[PDB]
């Protein structure tokens, strides 16, 4: 087992333990090369040319020059390896971040908590972390600021959960508080192994030659700030990779895109081609060399086999019509897809300013899956809901009260009850004035909101004052009940206080008993001694638990209360009753005897307590029920309307229980009144097999439409997805959630987060969206296609190992519908463009060999051919590529079914590629038609007599065949800005400048040593300048024209947007919700006694005894 | 700090135009390009019709001919074009001369005077000129005038590089099957008609003529290529090695052209204009056919604006001014009749 030795800073580094590193990038320097060949030949264009240029190594084989495709092959392995060293740097420094963050540490030198970054945190140490700091490595406390040495973590990173946990110091160790007596520390750390199991841990910690067992209690982790307590003290004995949160995760994996998966099924279309027209030629040149032996006796051929020739000019149209690839395609899709993920990276509405944090494409190569996606699997906490609560109402004897009425709800008439609103200062004057009935009821409620729970109060150096809660429900119940008054101050082991501001008099309450939540209980309950002596009975609870608990003569505002929590969770608010009864003084004295034989005993104690709890609560009498609302996060509401226009299905996968992410749901109109939901939650597997086979069954039977699609949703929970996971049942997992609108998840593991994705990965087609923060769906963004983080304040391990990291959720909408709806348009010209801008060139070396007997002549000189790729038609693709914009920014969100285009893939198939080979086809077979009708003898010149020789028309071809790609990207793009001029009709006076200064200078240097004296004959001849003119407009007379007639006698449906741009089973209704954050082990009921806050300040540092 | 900037560029706003294809702006271009196409289209065979030429195919000479008198050539081995009519069908006869060398004798009449100046190319038909074992098959070097030796020669002149230990000088498969037909040098004129002299300078290429310089080989290492031996039976004397600097005849070929079917400059006369009447041409018969198997020809043509009788440039501007102008009107009927 893995032993740590305390106070040694030199013994503990010889067991070879992990170090604070960690790695985002997806390698690291020194594994740079021999994974960047798998990178590369995985594309099978790039495959492809290191081949041909061995075959171009044999001997007088090659037509061009010999080293010409391994020329344009290390532009291409340099430009796609430069790209990557600038993906290496930028997720170099946005890891250091992380490394540089700081953290107290023990030296033993300096015997002082000194300032160091979090990477020297050696395996061993002795840390102390602040309030509202994140723990940097899993640790163990030692003790701590609080009494009896506990502290609480706010585990939002490590799952789901809203409330925070109580994490108590072993007591054995609660006196080594002083970081002078520190240097005592003497013994051994046994632990157990990295295990990767949240909640359960072992080990065995011996200190001064004496053993202490260790628990899960006594264990805080990673990714867990700590809250409410001045400073820990801890020992560290995970780290790095090697912790409890981050070893399953791997490193970012090479994720395949959706259109890198149609192009490696067009060059296999192009395989096809390229064989073909082989075995089309090649066989031509067996014929004609046999055939015509009498007449080409002047080649002196050898004619020793129909074997030898035919390998000896297998090779020759293998070499020849090799650029039928294009090897700057798979340069020109990475420098367009990075170049974009600049552009997304810099807008200013992705951009939040509360935060200072713009968002950032880490990988850059999963761009153009944000116009295809079809699922969004989010997160609820953090993701969607603030993690804040605050008091929205409250409803008492019938009447209810909100600070801001809303306009659609006021106090109307009753129809037999009466519904509406009141303000709250409202609810001082029925409290101030003693003359109504209500006002002992007020006063029995708004100091049930101030006394009854378990929050401990501490005060700042202003007079204003923080509440600590274990729970951030009954946490906003004070700090919204005392705006109402009754400011709850002071607490002490025996009793409260609360200040009644209104009066400035403090009205002491001695707490006698009270009861704790549970999960099954649904309700907690706090028997309290009034001033007066009068002692009192409280609760709070769910309606199935408090409407079993009554006295029924004596209450008359229940069928009120009723409706009115049929009221607030129809809003998504999350509900709570609030009833009490009158004890008498005897009453009390048989059962307090009665909890404390519950409280002597040792083992039965865990299912005694809620049984002594409900001898007293039998006869209550009803007071009223309030409302706190959970704070969704900005724009949540209205993106989520705006995604499922889109037709996306959003799918909430959160980590907390089932009861509050449905009330979540209801708030965010994901749910919605008038729609059933279909709960399966069961135990055992047969459970979930007979509900899964009565809901399929209840719906397959009969039609129903789509408006009653829209009329259902799922909520299952992580017990019940287990056995819905299992390889039998899958298939009927789909079929139920394939017809409702929602889908919500609770409850759900780390894994099971990904085993969702993966199993829709692996049974539908569709593309997915994952979507979240903190690190227990960091498996989830590994599994889905997009994985988006959201950077957030403390966590943020999600945002590491993302794809995209964004600064919330209400970018979402403009992220997938603008900026993905244009990269997939973007980049399905750009690669439909760049397979067809090496066809209508290279294509006229195959046209030329029905002339020149089946050789294999190059049309024209090997230099000038490997300019094509690289100078003068780059560009095009580029300002395409990343400079157009096909409807507008204000047109895609204000039309969101536009999005439909970009899921159904209407812009890049097989289908419609061919299209654009077969007009490269066309469009090559005019520059050399056209080209052998003119210069039909070489006879096309007017210079005194001289002709045009083989050279002065290869380059009318090559001219004319750069005029019409430049020509074509001028009629398949759609916004001409200044980026475009500079580009299409730029090139083309590129080409007219680059080539005179091509045929004067670089022939002396004994390179290109043809067209020795062409710019004489072609730009002097008069022909060649009447080539240009029209050869071009005969080749997209075809384009031009059917342009013209898809855009009005068929159009498309975003045409006529773009023609707009230039003018222009459980049932929701009797649901009444009950939502308390509160969990099993916050430390409930131990947590009120040993507490003050009138004790100042201990000596050293915030230390205070327990005082109970 | 880390907020990006509001430069139009960054924000993907920039100053943009879009096309309309509207039937008021589209429609304006079809007119665009059908009355600016035209006048071209209509310009251009007018001076593609105002070519004057007369190919005689002298292909099968030897065989079908009398040596004693003229015949008629067959009508199809004659193609010729001028402003009026000719009034006697061009005649022909072969002469064997005293060695044992043949000669095919040329009577042709000219109807009219043409002003411009005179060319004679020979046409030939299926040579493939543009092989891919034939255009790079010549040594650079040996060009210019540098004493290469062996080993350093080119390897593009494979099979003719040497023969007996010995640097065949022009080596290629260009220059070895050069064109051996000479043209006399004056059409004579016959039966009064006065004769008419050209000249064979600066047939070449301007820039060919700096490239194509004199060698400074030593005559003792220089073979003829194999099918010179006719010419220079002996071998390479020290007196008759060929200046090509001056032998303007093999510059134009070693010009290599781009099709199976080519003319070949050989003759031209620029100062003056020849008159009407009927002329003798005389064509050694050197060059066989069942070398290639094709036609060698004779062509008088006169060089036009575009070349010869080329009605290619003058139609290709009028099937798109037709399609242009065609569904110029497709648009008027599908928009009134169909809206
Ligand atoms: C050799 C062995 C290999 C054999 C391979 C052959 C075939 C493969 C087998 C099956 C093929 C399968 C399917 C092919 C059949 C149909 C394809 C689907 C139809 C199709 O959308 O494509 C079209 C091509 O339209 C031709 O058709 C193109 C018309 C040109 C056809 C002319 C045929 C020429 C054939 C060669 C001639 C040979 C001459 C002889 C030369 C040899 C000399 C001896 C695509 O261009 P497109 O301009 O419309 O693109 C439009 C348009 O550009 C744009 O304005 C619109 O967007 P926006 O409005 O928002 O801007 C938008 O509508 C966009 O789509
Ligand atoms: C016009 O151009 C014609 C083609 O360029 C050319 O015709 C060829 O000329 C060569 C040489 O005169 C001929 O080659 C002869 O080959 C036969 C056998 O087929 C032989 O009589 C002789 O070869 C001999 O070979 C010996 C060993 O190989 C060698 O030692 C001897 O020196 C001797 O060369 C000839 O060389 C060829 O058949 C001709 N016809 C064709 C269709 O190629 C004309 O000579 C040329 N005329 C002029 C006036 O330039
Ligand atoms: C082009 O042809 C004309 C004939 O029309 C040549 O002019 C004759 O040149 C010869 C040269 O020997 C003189 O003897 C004649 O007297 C000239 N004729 C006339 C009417 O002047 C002219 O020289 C030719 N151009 C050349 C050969 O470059
Ligand atoms: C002109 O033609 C006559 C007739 O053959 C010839 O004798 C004379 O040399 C020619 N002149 C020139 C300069 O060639
Ligand atoms: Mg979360």
């Amino acid at each position: 087992p893995r032993v740590i030795h305390i106070n040694d800073s030199l013994a503990n580094s010889s067991f070879g333990y992990s170090d604070n590193h960690i790695s985002t990038t997806k390698y690291n320097f020194a594994t740079f090369l021999p994974k960047f060949l798998f990178q590369e030949f995985s594309k099978y264009a790039n495959l492809f040319f290191l081949c041909t240029s061995a075959i171009q190594q044999v001997p007088h084989v090659s037509p061009t020059n010999r080293y010409t495709t391994i020329g344009t092959l290390l532009v291409v392995l340099i430009v796609s390896a430069m790209k990557e060293c600038i993906e290496d740097i930028k997720r170099a420094n946005s890891d250091k971040e992380l490394n540089n963050s700081t953290a107290e540490i023990f030296s033993e030198a300096h015997d002082d908590f000194v300032e160091k970054r979090w990477i020297d945190i050696r395996v061993g140490d002795i840390i102390r972390v602040k309030s509202e700091e994140p723990i940097p490595a899993d640790t163990i406390i030692l003790s701590s600021s609080e009494p009896e040495g506990l502290c609480y973590i706010e585990t939002a990173n490590l799952d789901g959960e809203t409330n925070l946990k109580i994490k108590q110091s072993r007591v054995e160790t609660a006196k080594f508080i002083d970081v002078k007596t520190l240097k005592n520390m003497n013994g051994k750390v046994v632990s157990e192994q990295p295990n990767s199991s949240l909640y359960t841990y072992e080990g065995t910690m011996t200190l001064n030659d004496r053993q202490i067992p260790l628990s899960p209690d006594q264990m805080i982790l990673r990714g867990a700030t700590l809250r409410n307590t001045a400073w820990i003290f801890g020992l560290v004995i995970f780290t790095g990779h090697e912790t409890k949160l981050l070893r399953n995760a791997t490193a970012t994996p090479i994720k395949r895109t959706a259109v890198e998966k149609i192009i490696n099924r067009q060059i296999i279309a192009l395989f096809t081609v390229l064989i073909v027209l082989i075995l089309i030629s090649s066989i031509g040149n067996v014929i004609m060399s046999t055939a015509d032996a009498k007449h080409l006796s002047y080649l002196y051929l050898e004619g020793t086999n129909k074997a030898g020739l035919f390998f000896k000019d297998f090779l020759t149209f293998w070499i020849l019509f090799s650029n039928l690839v294009p090897i700057s395609l798979f340069v020109t899709v990475e420098l367009i897809k990075y170049y974009q993920a600049f552009m997304i990276g810099s807008d200013l509405d992705l951009y939040y300013e509360k935060t200072d944090t713009p968002t950032v494409v880490r990988t850059s190569s999963l761009v153009e899956e944000l116009g295809q996606i079809e699922y969004i699997f989010s997160d609820k906490t953090g993701t969607l809901t603030r993690n804040i609560m605050e008091f929205k109402s409250c409803s008492i004897a019938g009447h209810c009260y909100i600070d801001k009425i809303p306009e659609d709800k006021t106090a109307t008439v009753e129809d037999g009850i009466e519904v509406g609103y009141r303000k709250f200062d409202d609810l001082k004057k029925k409290l101030n004035d003693p003359s109504d009935e209500d006002s002992p009821i007020i006063n029995d409620f708004l100091t049930l909101l101030a006394t009854c729970h378990t929050v401990i109060p501490e005060f700042q150096s202003d007079g204003s004052i923080k509440y600590q809660a274990a729970s951030p429900d009954e946490g906003a119940l004070v700090q919204g009940g005392a705006d109402l008054g009754y400011k709850f101050i002071i607490r002490k082991p025996n009793s409260v206080t609360v200040l009644l501001e209104e009066t400035g008099e403090e009205k002491e309450y001695q707490l006698l008993n009270i009861c704790e939540f549970n999960s099954t209980r649904k309700r907690m309950s706090a028997i309290f001694r009034f001033p007066d002596g009068s002692i009192k009975l409280f609760c709070k609870g769910a309606d199935t638990v408090i409407l079993e608990r009554l006295d029924d003569e004596a209450n008359q505002y229940v069928e009120a209360t009723m409706r009115h929590l049929e009221d607030y969770a129809s809003e998504g608010l999350r509900t709570l009753c609030l009833a009490m009864r009158d004890i008498s003084e005897g009453e009390y004295e048989e059962w307090n005897s009665i909890y404390n034989e519950a409280a002597t005993t040792l083992d039965n104690r865990a299912e005694k307590l809620d049984e002594a709890a409900n001898l007293i609560e039998k006869n209550l009498i009803l007071i009223g029920a309030t409302a706190i609302e959970d704070k969704l996060q900005d724009g949540v509401p209205e993106t989520i309307h705006t995604l499922q226009e889109a037709g996306i299905k959003i799918w909430v996968l959160t980590g907390d229980r089932q009861e509050t992410a449905i009330n979540i749901g209801m708030s965010c109109r994901l749910l919605s009144e008038d729609m059933n939901l279909l709960i399966i939650n069961e135990e055992t597997r047969d459970d979930t097999e007979r509900n899964l086979l009565e809901k399929i069954n209840a719906l397959n039977e009969h039609q129903l439409s789509t408006h009653d699609m829209n009329t259902l949703a799922l909520v299952i929970d992580g017990k019940s997805l287990g056995f819905a996971l299992e390889p039998e049942l899958e298939d009927y997992l789909l079929t139920v959630a394939k017809l409702c609108k929602a889908v919500i998840c609770c409850r759900v593991s780390p894994l099971q987060k990904a085993l969702v994705v993966k199993m829709v990965k692996r049974k539908s087609s569709s593309l997915l969206l994952a979507i979240g923060d903190g690190a227990n769906d960091v498996s989830m963004i590994q599994a889905a296609h997009v994985g988006v983080g959201i950077s957030g304040m403390e966590g943020m391990q999600a945002a590491r190992s993302a794809d995209i990291a964004v600064g919330q959720f209400k970018f979402l909408k403009k992220l997938l519908l603008v900026h993905g709806s244009w990269s997939y348009q973007r980049i399905s010209v750009a690669i439909l463009y760049s397979f067809y801008k090496n066809t209508a060139l290279y294509m006229t070396q195959f046209w030329y060999v029905f002339a020149n007997a089946f050789s294999g002549q190059s049309i024209m000189e090997s230099w000038t051919m490997s300019f094509y790729n690289l100078f003068f038609t780059v560009w095009p693709p580029f300002v395409i590529g990343v400079f157009d914009q096909f409807v507008s920014s204000r047109l895609l969100e204000r039309y969101p079914q536009l999005y439909k285009l970009g899921q159904k893939g209407q812009f890049f198939s097989v289908y419609i590629f061919w299209g654009w080979i077969i007009n490269g086809f066309f469009h090559s077979a005019i520059v050399f038609i056209g080209t052998i009708l003119i210069y039909r003898y070489g006879f096309a010149l007017n210079m005194h007599g001289e002709l045009a020789d083989h050279w002065s028309w290869g380059v009318t071809v090559y001219t004319t065949s750069v005029i019409i790609v430049l020509g074509k990207a001028a009629l398949v793009t759609n916004q001409w800005t200044k980026f475009t001029l500079i580009a299409i009709p730029g090139s083309l006076l590129f080409w007219l400048i680059f080539f005179p200064i091509y045929a004067s200078i670089f022939p002396h240097a004994n390179i290109s040593r043809e067209y020795y004296g062409v710019v004489k004959h072609t730009y002097g001849s008069g022909v060649f300048w009447l080539t240009l003119i029209v050869l071009p407009i005969f080749a997209l007379v075809r384009d031009f024209l059917w342009k013209y007639y898809k855009r009005m006698y068929e159009p498309e449906t975003y045409h006529v947007i773009q023609e707009m741009q230039k003018y222009n089973v459980q049932r929701m209704k009797k649901q009444r919700g009950f939502a308390f954050s509160q969990a099993e082990e916050g430390g409930q009921e131990k947590i009120v006694r040993m507490y003050d806050t009138t004790q100042k300040r201990g000596k050293y540092g915030e230390l205070q005894d327990a005082s109970a | 700090s880390k907020k990006p900037p509001n430069t139009a560029f960054r924000q993907q706003r920039l100053k943009a135009w879009q096309p309309i294809l509207s039937p008021q702006s589209v429609l304006p271009l079809l007119i665009f390009v059908a009355c600016i196409f035209t006048p071209i289209g209509i310009g251009l065979i007018v001076s593609a019709t105002k070519v004057q030429d007369l190919t005689i195919d002298y292909s099968h000479c030897d065989t079908k001919a009398s040596t004693t008198a003229f015949e008629d050539i067959p009508k199809k081995y004659i193609k010729y074009h001028f402003k009026s009519k000719v009034e006697n069908k061009p005649q022909w006869r072969l002469t064997e001369n005293e060695n044992g060398e043949q000669s095919c004798e040329l009577q042709f009449e000219i109807p009219n005077d043409i002003k411009k100046s005179i060319f004679i190319y020979y046409k030939i038909t299926n040579f493939y000129q543009n092989h891919r074992r034939y255009v790079q098959s010549f040594d650079t070097k040996q060009i210019l005038g540098e004493p290469i030796k062996k080993d350093d020669l080119d390897t593009s002149c494979s099979p003719i590089r040497s023969r007996e230990d010995k640097i065949i000088y022009p080596c290629g498969l260009i220059a070895n099957s050069m064109f051996n037909d000479t043209f006399s040098q004056v059409l004579s004129g016959i039966d009064d008609t006065e004769d008419y002299n050209l000249t064979n300078k600066h047939i070449s290429w301007s820039i060919d003529r700096h490239r194509f310089k004199t060698t400074k080989y030593n005559a003792s290492d220089i073979v003829p290529p194999p099918n010179w031996m006719k010419k220079y039976p002996d071998g390479y004397t020290d007196e008759n090695l060929p200046d090509i600097h001056t032998w303007e005849e093999f510059q134009v070929w070693m010009r290599t052209a781009a099709f199976p079917k080519f003319y070949k400059l050989t003759l031209k006369n620029e100062s003056a204009s020849l008159p009407k009447g009927k002329y003798q041409m005389n064509i050694e018969l050197n060059y066989p056919i069942s070398l290639f198997g094709g036609t060698k020809s004779f062509v008088l043509t006169t060089n036009g604006a575009i070349g010869g009788r080329n009605m290619s440039l003058g139609v290709l501007y009028l099937i798109v001014a037709g399609l242009c102008a065609l569904f110029g009107i497709i648009f008027l009927v599908k928009l009134i009749f169909q809206p």
